């Protein structure tokens, strides 16, 4: 899956696509036709990406309590370290709170994981880039 | 104690709502259809709507009609598709279909399309273009540089938070000057490594 | 595992090493220290190998009834087609009876599989080259 | 009905004799230690004799102390080692250790060592050597060829059923003649593809 086009972020945990809802909250849905799961990633520098929702223009961000929200402007809380583990899953670590290892994660219920509650031994932080349609 | 006769039913719906199973190649996959019913329902698997035999894939597969599951290890692209569990007894037949998505990843430095950018020639005052096309799994950061003033490199254009693909793909040099002659490079870096391709600009007089 | 040195052929099925016993019979053992499991492979042409036991000089062979035996000379029944399935397991198909798909295979009990009884949908035919020791 | 109190014991030894688990990378692994006993024995896992926590590997692992098993998916080289299940109740503790071997495969054409064979020079009448070192997962077939009489290639030496590694690795040319000048090539082919490296022999007079 070349980087260019918008893509889906599929969480290994419950099989949910990362979703940024119109009211600014972040969760996960199994519905592949949902219009809030199409994400365009971009980068200002090697290994650090911005994750933006094509539908509503909001960027993914992580606040100081480890909470995921959709932001209207790309600020320092919108910068995620993208790691490709040869395990072939991607992980997204908040750049602002990299020291504490705060991971983008989705629980089995489709609700967001908070920074503090994540760590490397979980399926909640493992994502797989998927094309918008058929694959 | 003993309960009544009837057509089959799902006993656990929580381990079955995950319909799309997307895993990297070589991983094992397990689809569940935990059923109940009396008489004891029989379970059967179809692959893209057809009878799924053991010899249909290398290494076969393990069916545990004790666990009401289908396990395929070492998943490969030829396994992609829909898997349907047909569970039945004398009074009915229920069913569910999972979708198997096998992903292939390429942990590599960015691959620049062969021959781009291409060298260019122009009379002073004309216009030229340089093209760069990149292939990358990890999100890459692409930019156009010039090997100059002889200290080395000058950044002509760079990808940012919201720059379009179109914008960084082509480097336009308008009104070419003799100073503009020289080496043009498309630089692409990802978390695995960096790649670059160079093009020379020949400026002529007239 | 470069090709050069002698190696172990580990069957996925029960976790047995392919063994050529001194009396000419072929089976599988879990004992990694057994002296009859060290095999040197060689080739006369691309994709076709001879599998020989370093301990007793016998070559692996498959008779016309699909039976595995150790042969004293490398004849046409000693030639196996080596396939690497990206699935990362190797399979060995008798060259003499390639038309019928007769595979080298080991059952879960450590006894040999017969050509006729093998097919692609089995773990009995999946082998993994392993070094003689520590790995 | 109810049975007596005692220290734990293995209820199924048949799914546990496979001590060495050798799998390619990215495959899932499941170790069983099906236990019995009363009181209900507790199960615990050690990795190379140490407490094995969830955060000790990426993606963690699933323990089913219902199934008396440990499942690790997406196996990678850092998981290699011994896994011990310690099962106990108030009257005793039993245990078993599995060995996890994670194999990495390279489905590629043969890789010839950089720079070999090397060019050589000699006075007519002297001796020379050509070396070829090959790396290959699939069993390769190696041979030495000469680009001649100008029809193309002449086979100087070839690997067979029982030729030693030493024999095909070095090509010796004794008493060099002017005819012996020319291109020497080590050719290596496997079921994935072929690779070759050339060396020129310079013959001089004197």
């Amino acid at each position: 899956g070349n980087y260019k086009k918008p893509k889906l972020l599929y969480c290994s945990n419950g099989g949910h696509f990362l979703r940024i809802l119109p009211d600014g909250t972040v969760d996960g849905t199994r519905d592949r036709s949902d219009q809030h799961i199409q994400l365009q990633l971009s980068a200002e520098s090697v290994g650090e990406v911005y994750i933006k929702s094509t539908e509503t223009g909001q960027y993914l961000a992580m606040d100081t309590d480890g909470l995921l929200y959709g932001s209207q402007t790309p600020n320092e809380e919108c910068l995620f370290l993208e790691r490709l583990e040869e395990n072939h899953y991607n992980t997204y670590i908040s750049k602002k709170h990299a020291e504490k290892n705060w991971f983008v994660g989705l629980k089995k219920n489709g609700s967001c994981k908070r920074g503090p509650r994540t760590h490397y031994g979980q399926k909640a932080i493992l994502f797989l880039p998927l094309p918008v349609s058929s694959d | 104690t003993l309960e009544p006769e009837g057509a089959p039913y799902w006993t656990n719906t929580e381990k079955m709502e995950k319909r799309l199973h997307a895993v990297p190649a070589a991983n094992t996959v397990k689809f569940r259809c935990p059923a109940g019913g009396n008489p004891m329902p029989t379970m059967r698997w179809l692959k893209n709507g057809k009878e799924f035999k053991q010899e249909h894939r290398i290494g076969g597969y393990k069916v545990r009609n004790q666990h009401w599951s289908l396990i395929m290890e070492s998943v490969v692209p030829s396994d992609k598709g829909n898997y349907t569990c047909v569970v039945e007894n004398e009074y009915g037949s229920i069913n569910h279909t999972y979708h198997l998505d096998v992903v292939e990843r390429s942990p590599h430095r960015p691959i620049l399309q062969a021959g781009l950018p291409a060298n260019a020639s122009t009379v002073v005052g004309g216009d030229v273009e340089f093209v760069c096309k990149v292939y990358s799994d990890a999100q890459p950061h692409i930019q156009w540089i010039k090997h100059v003033e002889k200290p080395y490199l000058k950044v002509l254009k760079a990808a940012g938070v919201n720059t379009t693909d179109k914008e960084i793909e082509v480097l336009y040099i308008r009104n070419v000057t003799f100073e503009d002659a020289g080496e043009y490079t498309c630089l692409a870096g990802n978390s695995i490594g960096i790649s670059f391709h160079s093009a020379w600009l020949t400026v002529l007089p007239a």
